């Protein structure tokens, strides 16, 4: 039981660390980039309509 | 008492009325007169088509000797040869009398209850001047909605402005009808009145509103302003002004605690985008006009108690987020202007919970001035916090149940898990016609709280625990 | 009186020297008399929309006025025909010209003036006073509809003077003379009505009768009441391609008018073949369904100004049919294409879009179009009663719901049947997403339910709760795995899977599965929910569901196979079979529970 | 298109037109109407491009009077490998389904790099069937599509979690996806196969799975064919 618990907790802890330190930053940077692009499009659309 | 002198002075003075035949062009929902004399911005006109039909309109612009009228009921069938345009000589005004209550008015205010004319006690400009901030005070007492999930946890102090966000396919209209039916003060009534203006609604919903308010007796405490979906948009933007003006008159010239509801604002936003497209103002964010902030403020901020008069007022605007996102401009601005919000979850509705309200995102900023002694019992503010905290705990406990079984959960976790289900199935779940006083809701909340051991209810003060936990 | 052309650009034409024109007159432009209608007027110049191809035109061409907005011809002979967006018969054109092309400027009567119709005088006599919308005779049209009533057009009244007796008449001989200040009133078998003005009606009512689409998911979770709106995404594989056919074949619709706004063009040929040989078995196996259905087909290439009016034509025809006291059910094809046509017109005019390229009045126009639906009582002496049930079909625009057309439709439409990408990816043909779709007629339908089946409401709510619980549990189970789960959790998960793979799924091609009656759906629903509650009760009192499942496998297979009981055998013996199955399920659980 | 129409409808001989790079045509169309100042459409393109492309495409099909046929196979070019661009969007709106091409498959050196997941042909159900073709054609395709989707989603989920959270279904689906991609789609430039040979290969691939998880296939065909 000791061995099994040790290996299981090691695996889960490293997985949690990897998720926290990799996934969330990677996705939120993309979120910001997408927001920036969608904000960019409307600017030129408004310019064209103004013209 | 000298108001009679002013009434007669401007009362008994008839003036003629011009009549034009110089229609000189048209562009969609507009009309362009040519040789008007001394035009007046924001007038009212009565077109006369060659077939004898009659319509209305309202000018928008004036160049040197020119007017630009827009017609309410479309523009088809007009002509530049035989149409005659008659001016009015004064802006739109509403007939106001104490005896609106009971009657039903259309979008423009023409009665549609098969009844006689209004017999106006006065006339007024629809959009009155703003309230002077220096002559304004704070809410104080509470209003009894009759809904368990609202009164107990999101009480409404008179003078507040609490919107009710909801999604597209949700029974928000039924909740609004129930609220209007069950409203009233609290007696620890001769002073209560309701204004229920609906804009941009289906025919079935309008018929249901009328039939329900008829046979439930609530009609003689209300005065509805219905406006169906197929009616002119300009009338749509007009209707809330009429409702607010009449409510303000009642409250601040008869000293009646009044409550107003709108049942929609997204359709109002659509009607508003439509205007300024007749004009050539370029679209703003998400296509909406940029200046909606000013006019929405004008709509909302005619509320709150007043210094001298004993009257009061309250608003419960109902929104509809397009795709269930708070980032949309309409909900953002509404939250900016108003105090707190009331949500309506889709999942709860799916599970058959009525009213499908979720309390975690809900909030009312003026609660602290609503509850208390005399105005209500002394244990409201503590039970509110306790129930909120325990519901929040129960949600995550249910979440962890699936991942870590049930035995590993602490005794606290099991009790919270049971309490969550009991709360959802009993407290929030309220019949469509079940009316509860605040006291009954408090008693039921105490019953639910009795699940936990007396000691563990940490957030509740020892005094209240000792006083009420018994039995 | 004629006006000379003054400028041309695409389909838009600017005539001039034309004063006295109304806002929507019909102007037969060009030496070939192409049909158009005015849009904008300023001074004498009047912008003209053109409903055909403008090629080879030259300035100085004649322009002629008519003075009457666009309208369609109404009367006998509509049924079992086909038209374009302007009500031009297609059989007649091809037969006349023998060509495979539509010659420009070709005009033909909307209803053949040669055929002779048998007429029976109504109940009115000389000297009586009559009002618009009153019946004064009936005409046999087909064995499938033998009561094509005759209506005096609205906005017309007076005292009858002379009436034609019975016999044979083509729809040109005057058969009525109404007395008034002027005796000009002379009425044949047909009349006309402007499209854009909704037809008058005495009063509206509240719809409280269901429509039986024959599909369990829709008819169980999101019922569609008669005389009610709807929205259905089109995917060609989500069943929508066949739900229209099923509706035509089974739902009690005295008449239906399919409308194709922006059809691809080959699908038009396919459906045109299909209709003439689809059979309905009601009071005799009447083979021709086309005897009970017109058709307004408009492909992409026809001028945009025709596409923007096709749906108006269709809805007006449906309203006319409603006038006679029937139960019509129109079905559009693509509201998205119609909105696109509106956008194109607005862009051509020179307007200013405000909703991601669309005009602002799009919502108002959609609301106006939708508002003509609903049950109502006719405007006439015999006190008829009709109903119109439009079933629009929005098209996905890429994103699920970001498009504004979907938002506007949701703002008004009562019943919505969303689309699920995942189920489509897995060939689960009915891809209705049970998380967003909804229907507001559930509240009212209980009045009918309790009269025949009191258990639908609570049972349906229980099923929906089960599905929601299962999906929310699935949300988390993936991130960890199904190891630390109680017996009840596994029970709920397996029950949800069984319901989703057996109840919801159904193919519209097998005889036993083509149409599921209400009673069969009710019984099969009872089976599943009773099984689930019995299992929950058994486990709650202490037991291992793993062991129990081994015994239950038999009854689980039984309930999974229950759907294969084809209907149309006894209609009541099937109910007895289901009851026996339920009793045996109870017995098997009881004995195995030992 | 005019030449094709003439040949097909006035000489009674089947035709097959192949016009390439509609993207350049659309770009040129945008260039004109930009010298003008017309109300620009989405992303600057003219509003009436829908009508223009409808005019271009509709010249196809068959007519009873004649017995010739005309078939169109236009070639597109998405600018940034995105199907939401107006050109491909309208093209899909008009035509009957499209055949997609993916960058990933080409990167993995697979020819022809066709991605079936977003592709479809609406007229398939009417054409295929008994007599016309083998009866199993109408359902083996659906089964293969379902299995491909399952394998793709299982691989996508495993990429972040791993094997541990995989049931038997995921393990089978990953290997099936690998074999399918590397054997069925791939074929030589000059290599060709009749429908029946492709069907036999499809059954060989499907025979990996146990007989009971092929739910989407009808019992009769399954029993008849999966047996051997």
């Amino acid at each position: 039981a000791f061995i099994i618990l040790d290996e299981v907790i090691k695996v889960t802890n490293r997985r949690v660390n990897a998720i926290e330190h990799v996934i969330i930053p990677r996705t939120e940077n993309t979120i910001a980039y997408i927001n920036s692009e969608l904000d960019e499009l409307d600017r030129e659309e408004f310019y064209r309509l103004k013209k | 008492f000298a108001i009679n002198k002013k009434a007669v002075e401007q009362g008994f003075n008839v003036k003629p009325r011009l009549n034009y035949n110089t229609v000189s062009g048209v562009n969609g929902p507009l009309v362009i007169l040519e040789k008007v004399k001394f035009p007046r911005y924001n007038e009212i006109v009565n077109l006369t088509l060659p077939d004898g039909t009659v319509r209305q309109g309202q000018v928008l612009e004036i160049r040197g000797d020119r007017a630009i009228v827009q017609v309410f009921e479309g523009t088809s069938g007009i002509d530049v040869k035989k149409t005659t345009v008659e001016f009015t000589g004064e802006s739109l005004r509403i007939p106001v009398s104490e005896d609106m209550l009971g009657r039903i008015f259309d979008g423009s205010g023409r009665p549609i209850d098969n009844g006689p004319k209004v017999f106006a006690e006065d006339y007024l400009d629809i959009n009155g001047s703003p309230i002077n901030p220096y002559a304004r005070i704070y809410p104080e007492e509470m209003i009894s909605t009759g809904v368990s999930a609202i009164d107990t946890m999101n009480s409404i102090a008179r003078g507040q402005k609490i919107p009710i966000f909801s999604a597209s396919g949700l029974p928000h209209n039924e909740i609004a009808a129930q609220i209007c039916r069950q409203a009233g003060l609290v007696r620890p009534e001769e002073n209560f009145s309701i204004v229920f203006a609906a804009m941009g609604v289906n025919l079935e919903t309008a018929r249901f509103f009328k039939q329900d308010f008829e046979e439930n007796g609530s009609l003689e405490r209300t005065s509805l302003f219905l406006n169906l979906a197929n009616d002119p948009t300009i009338e749509r933007i007009i209707t809330p002004r009429l409702a607010l003006t009449t409510a303000e008159y009642l409250a601040y010239q008869t000293e009646r605690h009044v409550l107003t509801i709108l049942t929609d604002m997204s359709s109002y936003a659509d009607a508003l985008r439509e205007v300024s497209a007749a004009r050539e103002e370029v679209p703003g964010r998400r296509g909406y006009p940029g200046y909606m902030y000013t006019d929405l403020s004008t709509i909302y901020e005619r509320a709150g108690r007043v210094e001298g008069r004993n009257g009061s007022i309250t608003q419960i605007p109902i929104l509809t987020m397009p795709n269930d996102d708070i980032t949309h401009p309409i909900p953002d601005l509404t939250g900016y202007i108003t105090e707190g919000q009331i949500f309506v979850d889709r999942q709860l509705h799916n599970k058959g919970i009525y009213p499908p309200i979720n309390v975690l995102p809900s909030l009312s900023r003026l609660m602290k001035s609503a509850i208390g002694e005399g105005m209500t019992r002394k244990d409201h503010g503590d039970v509110s916090n306790q129930l909120y905290a325990k519901y929040a705990i129960g949600k995550d406990a249910a979440a962890m149940k699936a991942v870590v079984g049930e035995e590993a959960l602490s005794i606290e976790d099991k009790l919270s898990l049971e309490f969550l289900e009991k709360f959802e199935k009993t407290f929030i779940t309220q019949g469509a016609y079940e009316d509860r006083t605040v006291f009954e809701s408090l008693d039921q909340a105490w019953s639910l709280l009795r699940i936990y051991p007396k000691e563990m209810l940490n957030r509740i003060s020892p005094k209240i625990l000792d006083e009420f936990y018994d039995r | 009186e004629y006006g000379a052309i003054y400028s041309v650009s695409g389909p838009v034409v600017i005539a001039e020297n034309m004063i006295g024109c109304a806002m929507y007159e019909l102007v037969k432009v060009g030496h070939d008399n192409l049909v158009g209608e005015v849009i904008r007027i300023d001074g004498d110049k009047a912008t003209i929309q053109v409903y055909e191809e403008t090629a080879g035109l030259t300035v100085g061409d004649p322009v002629l006025r008519t003075g009457k907005p666009l309208s369609v011809e109404l009367g006998p002979g509509l049924m079992e025909t086909i038209y374009d967006g302007i009500q031009r018969p297609l059989k007649a054109i091809k037969e006349e010209s023998q060509s495979i092309y539509i010659p420009r400027g070709i005009d033909t009567p909307a209803l053949d003036r040669t055929i002779k119709w048998q007429f029976t005088p109504g109940k009115f006599q000389v000297g009586d006073h009559i009002s618009g919308g009153d019946i004064y005779g009936s005409v046999f049209e087909n064995s499938l509809i033998s009561s094509h009533k005759i209506l005096l057009p609205p906005r017309s009244r007076g005292t009858i003077t002379w009436i034609a007796p019975a016999g044979e008449y083509t729809l040109d001989e005057k058969i009525l003379e109404v007395e008034f200040d002027g005796k000009k009133s002379d009425f044949t078998l047909y009349h006309t009505w402007p499209v854009r003005v909704p037809r008058p009606v005495t009063e509206k009512l509240s719809a409280d009768y269901p429509l039986l689409t024959g599909q369990r998911v829709l008819d169980a979770l999101f019922p569609c009441v008669q005389g009610g709106t709807t929205c259905i995404p089109g995917a060609f594989g989500c069943g929508k391609t066949v739900i229209s056919q099923s509706l035509s074949k089974y739902s009690n619709s005295d008449a239906i008018i399919y409308v194709g706004c922006g059809e691809r063009g080959n699908e038009m040929a396919e459906v045109l073949m299909e209709f003439p040989e689809l059979y309905t078995e009601m009071s005799g196996t009447k083979e021709p369904i086309m005897k009970r259905t017109t058709l307004v087909a408009n492909t992409s290439n026809m001028p945009v100004a025709a596409r923007e009016a096709s749906i108006y034509t269709g809805i007006t025809l449906a309203e006319y049919f409603r006038d006679q006291g029937k139960n019509v059910s129109m079905i559009a094809d693509s509201s998205s294409r119609w909105a696109e046509a509106l956008r194109e017109i607005s862009g051509r005019l020179g307007e200013m879009p405000a909703d991601q390229g669309f005009p602002a009045y799009l919502g108002a126009k959609l609301a106006s179009f939708y508002e003509r639906a609903g049950k109502a009582v006719a405007l006439g002496s015999p006190d008829r009663t009709g109903s119109v049930s439009i079933v629009a079909a929005v098209s996905p625009a890429g994103g699920d719901f970001s498009d504004p057309v979907t938002t506007a439709t949701l703002g008004i439409t009562q019943v919505f049947w969303g689309l699920d990408k995942k189920l489509a990816q897995r060939k689960h043909f009915p891809s209705i997403n049970t998380s967003v779709s909804y229907s507001k007629y559930t509240n009212v339908l209980n009045k009918f339910y309790d009269s025949n089946y009191p258990e639908f409401p609570v049972l349906r709510d229980r099923m929906k709760e089960i599905l929601s619980n299962a999906e929310e549990l699935e949300q988390v189970v993936q991130l960890v795995g199904k190891s630390a789960l109680s017996d009840s959790d596994k029970i709920t998960l397996d029950v949800a899977t069984l319901i989703k793979e057996d109840f919801l799924q159904q193919n519209g091609y097998s005889t036993y599965d083509a149409f599921c009656p209400i009673w069969k759906t009710f019984d099969m629903m009872r089976a599943f929910i009773s099984y689930h509650d019995e299992a929950q009760k058994a486990v709650a009192n202490g037991a291992n569901w793993s062991k129990l499942a081994d015994s239950t496998g038999d009854v689980k297979h039984a309930v999974s196979s229950s759907k294969f009981f084809e209907p149309s055998r006894g209609e009541k013996e099937v109910h007895g079979e289901f009851e026996k199955l339920l009793s045996t399920m109870q017995e098997r659980f009881a004995e195995s529970t030992d």
